[PDB]
């Protein structure tokens, strides 16, 4: 509950009414979304992710609860997201690049060479566990 | 905040407090003994690695080492290295021509590396600057006299190395 | 408005640094960098050079961090070769690369330090910095290219008696840092000279590609060690300080502080140092031993072969980075299955550190500019290849 | 000020070329100052060389390869004036200021 | 050969790597106090050599 | 965020006809897209929530003589939220100009000049676009492969003229090509 | 009386004063050592013969490597 | 003397390397088969070349020059 001092990140202000600003953003972009047709991957993605945010923002309270259960940095970069998706959700109305053309093609390739262990590679760690729900809902 | 931190602070401002140490611990290298040496009575130290000026070798009987395999020349990451080559009257494998451009050269001791005769060395000697560019287009016989007068140095180092490479 | 053209024809601000600045009065509108005064055409020389050949041009790239970018090149080789190295050599890479960062902290503070009128830091810096140039020289018989750090492993084993050695610079090293750090950390001047000179948000310095210490003081933990670890820095134990305020005096700060940092990895890698091979064992890429090419036919071939034609990686291509004393330091490698790189980008974290300078310097006075590209760390072998 | 697209036609690509050679004649009394051409050359002379230079692409049809030649005019024409490199009879890439060829080729050398 | 070049049998003696605090120095009150009594006692003398001089 | 979720991702979440081929490899993920979408693809990697793609590492060009579109540009890009790196990739010929990302990532204003002075691909709305790596009136573009090692041109002092003046190259000693293969 | 116009050389006349005699060499260089710790211990010094005209290449190569501390063989020893 | 040594060789004070290896004399070998090394250090030498002494003329090492032949017959 106590007030947060510092976010830690040069340019990054403290934005006390976190939660309110959260769930406007939130609220705005489940209607802005709508405007995608509803077959689209992008229109899925945008909606799970935002309704679990949206619902962990509404149960909670206390700003340290929301980060805690997000799992995703302090509150702060939550909404600079928003806000971020929020822009993309317009330039992707007027872009309208849905649909899949007449003659597509795709080629995939899974390379698999391996590489030494000693070499630099990112390791990031699991994500939070919303993130494999998105994907798996995606897929299905 | 209160009335002593802002005196102690007001004083520390107007009495230059901080400025005061600086003074000090520079005062205090003043004293101690200075680290410079007296080039050229006195040298710095140098290792038994130290790449320096190239120098062809010879075996003990005054036969050169290099029989113009020519892998000093392919590995140079500068092409400063010119060989010609043909039989000799005898029937051995030797140089007519080996060239190093001292100028184009980079000093990285791949040809030393790449020898498998230990015929080219990058030997000790660093002072060795001039006063014309032509002077720094080694030929063979300027490469066979550095060996000559760097050849105890040289194979004493290499005696301390063997057992690296 | 007025056009000051600053070129330093001398080291005292790099060397080769063009500046076209608009100011209003002492005030700096636009600060405009002209660099190409020391492109060489590294990358196209580089196309025309086998693997091995290629890898002294990484060394005279940020001139001041030579085995940092001689561990990169390496690195990337290793990637695409899928070539294991031994750990003996992985600790003394590590150990080489965090002695590189010393001597560039070292040459970058007090630089800098010369640069705002603080003389004496630097004598007493390059004297330190003379004990660790002597260890390069010790261990490849260069004082500064030492072509040292090669793909699969380094060129020689270490001389009897550099570890030794070692630790005693270590025992001594912190006080040197204390002494530079009283010389400037508490001075009022200094303060007033960099003390919100040249702020960088965490939002810029990502916009403008920032790296390393530029990156890290605008309170972004970011660094490719414990991001992306590579050798045996997972191993290791040493903290990443990061700013608060993202100006030359939270930069300064944490280069003092990165300089205890390496100083604490370097006696870990002494004291965790193992033996063995400092070579992979694999007899198509590595030089066998002087002995062995005189005594073994195979070996012999193999010489030849290794310092003929070189050694052919499989056709790929690849980014990869290193924490580089100046920042991220990256190889984009391209290679078609023959013994020369087909492409070789080099990622310089100068080029995106200089290329800042306009908006870190606006609105500031003249005597700012300087500090701030001293506190950039900018080395043009880099910025230009 | 940015990069314009690519000429959609060669209409527009036209416009384009009008307007690069209106850039370039506007900027020659700068380059008889930096280059203190007055004894040695005319100004309509240098007009002439800029015409003569657009004429031997006249035959130039696509409007891509015109908008890049106009680009690589425009850069060359910024280094002349704000990088000028003073030779004598040459600026750029052009010169300011009773026998067939083959006889004169083959005293000259073997390699025409 | 198989000897290389590594720590001692124990590793190497543990060394510091963080700042060392020197001092506070001198207190403020006394540098106040000594300026304070300097000047006044002082521009007492100052008068007296005045009376000489005079 | 491994390589394994971005790519599954990304084929979920992407408009399809932005991305032509789709690489998963150790030694990066790879998206190669047509030049009239790199733009739009770069933005929604920087925007969109589950990427947050916000640092351009660099951009390169690599010229392969024997393709129709000689030219590849290469954009190296990293996500710090997400601890991840893209390879994005866009073929290009000699006149096509393709499209600047420098309102995306200030960080590309120089890059795209290093691109333009090395291979000579040019850049819609970018701001300043000039060589910034050859010297002035430099003509030609030097990694192209057809570009040779050591040029066309040399300098040196002229005392007559007294001053520095560029002639066709002579050399002393012609660079020797050794073809191992 | 060359100490008075070079001081180069004054500086070496002063740190012979307690030194030991190592060797002299065919050029009549003379080497001198101390048995110390100012620079780390290295204290090897040559006076050269020649008060004047002194030069860093009059050091032959059996005392080059002693000099600057490569080997710990005197010219003599390596002559041997 | 010979045109090889004068291509590089312009000084006469001292012998050319082919005239120092030619004053060696053979060395006396009991057996028909010798390993050559150049040096008492096989590291220090060249790589070890085994040469044949069934012919009565003195064998020549290709890499150092040394001469060898059959001490008995
Ligand atoms: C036998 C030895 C004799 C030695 C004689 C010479 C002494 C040495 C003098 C040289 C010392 C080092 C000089 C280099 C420092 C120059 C930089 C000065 C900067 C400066 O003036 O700062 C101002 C305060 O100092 C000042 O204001 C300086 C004036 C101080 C006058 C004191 C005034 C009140 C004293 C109390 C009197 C009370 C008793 C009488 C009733 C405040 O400016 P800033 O921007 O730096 O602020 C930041 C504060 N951290
Ligand atoms: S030192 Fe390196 S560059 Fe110089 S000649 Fe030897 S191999 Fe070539
Ligand atoms: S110096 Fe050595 S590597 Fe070079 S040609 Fe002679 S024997 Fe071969
Ligand atoms: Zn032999």
């Amino acid at each position: 509950a106590k007030v947060k001092q510092t976010t830690g990140i040069v340019g990054l202000d403290v934005v006390p009414n976190a939660r309110a600003v959260l769930i406007d953003l939130y609220s705005k972009t489940l209607k802005e979304i709508q405007a995608v047709p509803e077959d689209e991957g992008y229109r899925k993605a945008v909606e799970s992710f935002t309704r679990q945010r949206l619902n962990v923002c509404k149960e909670e309270e206390d700003w340290e609860m929301i980060e805690k259960r997000l799992g995703c940095g302090q509150v702060e970069e939550l909404i600079e997201e928003a806000r971020d998706e929020l822009t993309l959700i317009g330039k992707m109305i007027e872009w309208d690049p849905w649909g899949v053309p007449d003659d597509y093609e795709c080629e995939v390739i899974e390379n698999d060479a391996p590489i030494p262990k000693h070499v630099p590679q990112h390791r990031p760690g699991p994500l939070p566990e919303q993130f494999y729900k998105t994907l798996e809902g995606l897929i299905a | 905040k209160d009335w002593n931190t802002v005196f102690e602070r007001s004083i520390n401002t107007l009495f230059l407090t901080e400025m005061v140490r600086g003074l000090s611990l520079t005062l205090k290298y003043f004293f101690d003994p200075k680290v410079t040496i007296n080039y050229p009575f006195e040298k710095g130290p140098l290792s038994p690695r130290f790449r320096g000026e190239h120098a062809l070798r010879r075996y003990p009987t005054g036969e050169e080492r290099c029989i113009a395999c020519k892998l000093c020349e392919a590995v140079c990451p500068a092409q400063a290295i010119t060989i010609e080559a043909e039989e000799r009257e005898d029937g051995s494998r030797r140089t007519t021509r080996y060239d190093i451009d001292m100028t184009k050269c980079i000093y990285c001791g791949f040809c030393q590396e790449a020898c498998p005769v230990d015929a080219i060395v990058e030997g000790p000697n660093f002072e060795f600057a001039t006063e014309t560019h032509e002077e720094l287009l080694y030929d063979k016989e300027k490469l066979l006299e550095n060996g000559d007068r760097w050849e105890t140095e040289i194979a004493e180092n290499l005696r301390s190395e063997s057992l690296y490479r | 408005n007025f056009t000051l053209n600053f070129g330093p024809q001398h080291p005292a601000a790099h060397g080769v640094l063009r500046l076209v600045l608009e100011m209003n009065g002492e005030v700096v509108e636009r600060a405009e960098p002209h660099i190409g005064l020391l492109h060489r055409g590294t990358e196209k020389l580089i196309e025309y050079k086998t693997y091995l050949q290629a890898l002294p041009y990484f060394d005279r790239l940020d001139y001041v961090s030579m085995m940092a970018q001689e561990h990169a090149y390496s690195l990337a080789v290793e990637k695409l070769l899928n070539c294991e190295v031994p750990l003996r050599a992985q600790y003394i890479r590590v150990l080489f690369c965090e002695i590189t960062r010393i001597l560039n902290h070292l040459l970058a503070l007090t630089t800098h330090a010369m640069d705002v009128g603080a003389l004496t830091p630097f004598l007493w810096a390059f004297e330190e910095r003379e004990k660790l140039l002597e260890f390069y020289e010790r261990v490849s018989g260069a004082r500064m290219h030492a072509s040292f750090i090669r793909p699969g492993g380094v060129a020689q084993d270490l001389p009897l008696g550099l570890c030794r050695d070692i630790d005693s610079f270590t025992q001594q090293f912190a006080s040197r840092i204390d002494e530079l750090e009283e010389m400037l950390t508490g001075n009022r001047i200094w303060k007033q000279r960099l003390v919100d000179i040249g702020t960088v948000t965490a939002q810029q310095a990502k916009d403008w590609g920032f790296s390393g210490v530029m990156l890290r003081g605008s309170g972004v933990c970011w660094d490719l060690r414990r991001a992306a670890p590579y050798d045996v820095y997972d191993q290791l134990d040493f903290d990443v300080p990061v700013g608060t305020r993202g100006d030359c005096y939270d930069r300064y700060c944490i280069r003092i502080e990165e300089m205890r940092q390496s100083l604490r990895i370097i006696v870990q890698c002494l004291n965790q140092m193992p033996s063995g091979m400092i070579k992979a064992d694999d007899r198509k890429l590595c030089p066998p031993s002087r002995c062995r090419m005189k005594l073994s036919m195979e070996s012999l071939i193999h010489h030849f072969e290794l310092y003929t034609e070189g050694f052919s990686v499989p056709a790929s291509s690849t980014y990869t980075a290193v924490e580089a004393p100046k920042g991220e330091f990256g190889v984009f490698l391209v290679s078609n299955g023959s013994n020369r790189p087909y492409r070789c980008k080099i990622r310089a974290p100068g080029f995106a550190h200089l290329q800042g300078l306009d908006f870190m310097s606006k609105h500031h006075m003249l005597a700012d500019v300087v500090t701030i590209i001293g506190t950039q760390d900018i080395v043009f072998g880099e910025v230009d290849r | 000020i940015g990069v314009p697209p690519n000429s959609a036609n060669l209409t527009e690509a036209r416009r384009r070329v009008f307007d690069f050679f209106r850039a370039a004649c506007r900027s020659i009394p700068t380059i008889m100052d930096i280059y203190n051409l007055q004894d040695v050359v005319a100004p309509s002379q240098l007009r002439y060389a800029i015409s003569a230079q657009i004429r031997n692409n006249a035959h130039i049809t696509d409007p891509k390869v015109i908008d890049l030649l106009i680009f690589k005019g425009m850069e060359e024409l910024t280094d002349i004036v704000d990088h000028a490199k003073q030779r004598h009879h040459i600026i750029g890439q052009y010169v300011v200021g009773g026998k067939t060829d083959f006889l004169k080729n083959f005293y000259t050398s073997n390699y025409f | 050969p198989l000897l290389q070049d590594g720590p001692p049998p124990g590793g190497f003696a543990p060394v510091r790597y963080a700042r060392r605090i020197s001092n506070t120095g001198p207190s403020a009150m006394a540098m106040f106090l000594a300026v304070s009594g300097a000047f006044a006692w002082g521009m007492y003398q100052v008068g007296q050599g005045n009376k000489i001089r005079r | 965020m491994d390589n394994q979720f971005i790519f599954k991702y990304s084929w979920e979440t992407l408009p399809k006809k932005w991305v032509k081929k789709m690489e998963r490899s150790e030694h990066g993920n790879r998206f190669d897209t047509n030049t009239d979408y790199l733009f739009q693809l770069l933005c929604f990697l920087k925007l969109h929530t589950y990427t947050r793609v916000q640092v351009l590492i660099d951009i390169c060009g690599v010229d392969y003589p024997s393709r129709k579109r000689r030219f590849e540009v290469v954009y190296n890009l990293l996500s710090t939220r997400y601890n991840s790196r893209i390879r994005v990739q866009t073929s290009a010929d000699e006149v096509t100009r393709i499209s600047s990302v420098v309102s995306l990532f200030p960080s590309a204003g120089w890059w795209e000049r290093e691109v333009w002075d090395m291979f000579g691909v040019s850049f819609i709305n970018h701001p300043d676009l000039r060589r910034i790596l050859t010297d002035y009136g430099f003509e030609g573009h030097p990694l192209r492969k057809d570009f040779p090692l050591s040029g066309y041109v040399q300098v040196r002092y002229d005392d007559p003229e007294k001053r520095v003046v560029s002639e066709p190259i002579e050399m002393t000693q012609e660079f020797r090509y050794f073809d191992f293969a | 009386m060359r100490c008075l116009p070079d001081g180069n050389l004054l500086q070496t006349k002063i740190h012979n004063i307690g030194a030991t005699l190592v060797g002299v060499d065919k050029f009549g260089n003379k080497y001198y050592q101390k048995l110390g710790d100012t620079q780390y211990g290295r204290h090897r010094w040559v006076e050269y013969a020649s008060k004047d005209r002194y030069n860093a290449s009059q050091v032959p190569a059996e005392w080059h490597g002693w000099l600057h501390f490569i080997t710990d063989h005197t010219g003599d020893e390596l002559l041997s | 003397v010979g045109n090889h040594t004068a291509k590089w060789m312009q000084d006469r004070s001292k012998k050319s390397p082919m005239e120092l290896i030619s004053e060696v004399p053979p060395i006396k070998v009991d057996g028909r088969i010798v390993a050559c090394e150049g040096d008492t250090n096989p590291a220090l030498g060249h790589p070890i070349e085994f040469i044949c002494l069934d012919l009565n003329e003195p064998a020549i090492c290709k890499y150092c020059g040394l001469r060898y032949v059959q001490d008995h017959h």
